[PDB]
RNA sequence: UGGCUCUGCCAACGCUACGGCUUGGCGGGCUGGUGGUCAUACACGGUUCGGCAAAACGUCGAUUACUGAAAAUGGAAAGGCGGGGCCGACUU
RNA sequence: AUGCCCAUCA
């Protein structure tokens, strides 16, 4: 049968878009749970966190590094819109456990970028 | 159908089926390049493969060494979801591998309570010299075939497993599947010819609790005859001692009152390969390996070279 | 040939995902705007390729149709009420894949 | 530039009517085919002032994206919003830009 | 300068932002895009003025280029009438000033 | 510097809840606002990656951006106007970012 | 998902090409289980004790009889042999 | 096959 193969196999994009994929299967959940009023701020980090699968995604296929800091700016955006859910949208968004796990979540997919990162710098 | 079966390749290539292969050969390879790799178009894959199947044009990637590419693991699942449930059926309760709530734990207390009950004087264990890589390979399939009935998957289980070898590339899911159904066979050795109630075998290794020391020694010759003339595996260890010794049965030393457990060279192979992986060394690790691989051939090392080949990918066998 | 043969081909895609990725209700709004800037947004991703020569392009065409992979897996997701059953997951997938093999064959003609 | 736009401005002023008989149903496609639409009036203008190709062939991509909008909105949009006629004279005014780009892009690529 | 364009923008978009926002529905992505034509040219002259490349001073320039062109469509867009041709007037007048500016300001750079 | 990713956090948590009161009426700006305010950090963030003065001129710009912002919410009408309180006590807190920013400037200006 | 290229009514930041539009209210419309990670406690594990072994299960009979040229992806059974099964007791 | 931890569901 031999899988359907796609062209400019990264490893890394793969693995990072799956453990990243965990991420959005968690922040999505609580990113639409955010109320009506909060909708753009619920627009802008599901565009963030959405939007960052494409960021790795095109760092793996193009490969050129500038992508994979896109990526990693596109994550500590991730990381900002935690903390900003969590406090600054007043009527609670995320529960203060809801940011330690997903801040684990991002960053099982940080060490893959950094891993990744780290292999092309080389 | 008793016996019979004459219908499996039906419901091996159901879509049903190939999902939950496809979801039981991802449970944790997650992280392989086959999952990764597959995962892109997953569904688009499995019907290329259900379609292989559904044909009789599955051909097995290479074995890489006895890793399987993820398709080919997940056609073995797709077999041994089907096939193995009608082995498994089989195999008398006193099995204790490589089937669901027996194991290693079932069989040690198995081995205990029927050493509490029975009041047993002596045992008989025994070991297969080098079980997988001496599993017949054609007598094998005159018992994955007094089952299976069905001219195709026949055809797929002869292409997962050729008919043509003394090997069973160890460690798949279709070969735990196939050397229990194998040493199935001294089960029926055992409680149907030679009459013994009070045994347990996990996979290559067999405790047979008995009274009479002697009638465990004529177990054993009956055992060794058997398993010489009709199987083709030879006896590494035996002993008929009395439950002082304590059967050294499964990691454990089960005597009738308490149960001690035993050390490991595990972790000093454990502590070697990892090493060998940290020293740049992963090449005399495959000498290490295979010296390893015999000197736990009669031990039962399936989870732990699966997991040891899990964490890396270094194939064990 | 090529670049009328990819856009042909994933034209079927968008026949067959745009049905599906106007049925995303509201509440997946985000998603849904983003799915179907991938899904029709390619195009554009296919027509740049076919119009510099450069496999860059075309391995941005590539990182496209990976996103839109990505989206039947996230669509078949989101728990949420829901979106794309799997059936359709498994309908796009061989679609794309039809794509993958049009856009793989593109880029050994360019190598 | 100036000219390729007031050409472009009949294309708009063409096709901007027929966005708008777009129903609701597929208002999410209309905004995106006007943001390909009334957003390549953009695209001409920043390589009229910048006249690096790199910013005309991106011009280029917008008039195929734009060509390609016609062919969906043609057929792929269910209740077929362009009608065929329509197309056939939007991609009358379509090629009239697209002469006017290409006449550029020859004038831009002397050397 | 930065300061001084922007100040002269303020009033175009003082002028115009109350116009782009009676635009009717009918018209509203063409009126979203052009509140972000117009909200968002600010952003074009800032960038410019907090750096240099001088292509960001083209990009400022397209900017207004592009609110001219939004002026010029909403004025007879359809029959939900919009920018009537005497606000297009009154804006471009007020965007030409603008113009003038970044022109000369173009031309001090160059 | 990451102290300004956490002064600017309180820009954002004081602005973020009079942004969020910015009436639909003023929809366009809204969002638009609400990009420049929560999208600075994106702006702090790829300057920290890389420390090259073009991001971070780039980040001054999008506080100069957040500052028109403050003055055009200012006058834009109706019992739906930033208080010329906010303006000044906002403009202070963007000022501490901004001082922050310029002495960031300056240390990658004189290395 | 603070939606709507969506209407009716009714007001005004407003704007009008003077019809309206916008914008605001105001109605209706459309809108324990499962997964996933990770690598002699001298007293009993429900690893208890009896009864049963009819049934179902396993196996053999058997890919046999039988049917149909032919088992051809039809197909037993009496029976034997198990306990894996059953039924209580007591505990879990 | 084992537990630990975790996630969700009830």
């Amino acid at each position: 049968m031999e899988p359907i193969e796609e062209a400019t196999k990264c490893y890394d994009q793969m693995l990072i878009v799956e453990r990243y994929e965990r991420v959005i299967s968690y922040l999505y959940p609580i990113a639409q749970s955010i109320p009506r009023k909060h909708g753009v701020a619920r627009e802008m980090f599901l565009k963030c966190l959405l939007g960052q699968v494409e960021l790795f995604i095109v760092a793996g296929k193009s490969n050129q590094v500038s992508k994979l800091y896109a990526a990693d700016a596109g994550l500590a955006m991730l990381r900002f819109w935690l903390r900003f859910l969590a406090g600054i949208q007043k009527p609670h968004a995320m529960t203060p456990h809801q940011v330690e796990t997903a801040q684990v979540l991002i960053a099982e997919v940080g060490r893959i970028l950094g891993s990744w990162i780290a292999r092309v710098n080389r | 159908m008793g016996k019979r079966h004459r219908n499996l390749i039906d419901q091996i290539t159901t879509w049903e089926n190939l999902l939950d292969a496809y979801r039981k050969t991802s449970h944790g390879k997650r992280r392989t390049w086959g999952y990764l790799e597959f995962k892109e178009y997953d569904l688009a894959n499995l019907l290329a493969l259900q379609a292989e199947l559904k044909a009789g044009n599955y051909e097995r990637g290479p074995y890489r060494e006895s890793a399987l590419e993820f398709k080919d693991r997940l056609v073995q699942h797709a077999l041994c979801n089907i096939v193995a449930p009608i082995f498994e059926a089989g195999l008398l309760p006193y099995t204790y591998a490589c089937r669901p709530d027996k194991g290693t734990h079932a069989g040690v207390c198995h081995v205990q309570a029927e050493l509490r009950r029975t009041r047993a004087t002596h045992f008989l264990k025994s070991d297969f010299s080098k079980f997988f890589p001496s599993i017949d390979r054609a007598a094998l399939y005159a018992m994955i075939d007094k089952k299976i009935h069905c001219a195709a998957t026949r055809r797929l289980l002869r292409v997962v497993l050729p008919d043509e070898g003394v090997g069973i590339p160890i460690g798949s899911l279709t070969s735990q599947l196939f050397a229990n159904v194998y040493g199935g066979a001294v089960d029926r050795l055992l409680h149907d010819e030679l009459k013994q109630r009070h045994w347990a075998r996990y996979m290559d290794d067999i405790v047979v609790l008995g009274d009479d020391p002697e009638e465990l020694r004529a177990v054993f010759y009956r055992l060794r005859d058997f398993a010489s003339e009709r199987l083709g595996l030879k006896i590494s260890h035996w002993q008929v001692a009395p439950v002082s010794r304590g059967i050294n049965f499964l990691g454990y030393r089960i005597w009738p009152t308490h149960k001690l457990l035993r050390k490991s060279s595990v972790k000093r192979a454990k502590r070697k390969v990892a090493n060998f992986i940290k020293h740049g060394e992963d090449e005399s690790l495959q000498r290490f390996l295979a010296s390893w691989s015999g000197h736990a051939q009669w031990a039962d090392t399936h989870n732990l070279f699966t997991w040891m080949e899990e964490q890396y990918g270094i194939a064990c066998h």
